[PDB]
């Protein structure tokens, strides 16, 4: 998937 | 199909307003600060990112209205009328709020995201909220 955590 | 608001609001706040400076945001379960190419409403057909584009829908779906007081105003006329290509679409009154109607094309920018999501968290979520 995309990114784990954002900011 | 994204981020909560308030986490949303956060992160892309975070960049915007010490990061980005007012910049293109990249949405995917996460934001990121775009400053090398920028944006316009594409909806990547010709020139621009995936991520603007579903920013857009997620920033755009998740206000669906909203209120955006003075701030989200000016915010989005900021964000807006900055440069060009007139994306965003707005209506004020709420005596000092506005609605925010706005795509015309699928990309979104860091404060635009945040603008929307500024109102929209704030009538929506407001620190988490649902």
């Amino acid at each position: 998937d995309e990114y784990d955590d954002p900011f | 199909m994204n981020l909560s608001l308030s986490d949303l609001h956060r992160q892309v706040s975070r960049l915007v307003q010490q990061e980005s400076g007012d910049c293109t945001g990249k949405l995917r379960g996460n934001v990121a600060a775009n400053k090398e190419t920028t944006f316009q409403g594409l909806t990547i057909a010709s020139g621009a990112r995936e991520s603007e584009k579903v920013f857009a829908q997620t920033v755009l779906s998740h206000v669906a209205n909203v209120v955006l007081t003075q701030e989200d105003t000016a915010k989005l006329l900021q964000s807006t009328v900055k440069h060009n290509l007139n994306n965003y679409d707005l209506r004020s009154v709420g005596n000092g709020n506005s609605v925010l109607v706005s795509l015309r094309s699928d990309q979104m920018t860091l404060q635009d995201a945040k603008v929307l999501l500024e109102a929209a968290l704030r009538q929506e979520s407001g620190a988490r909220g649902s």
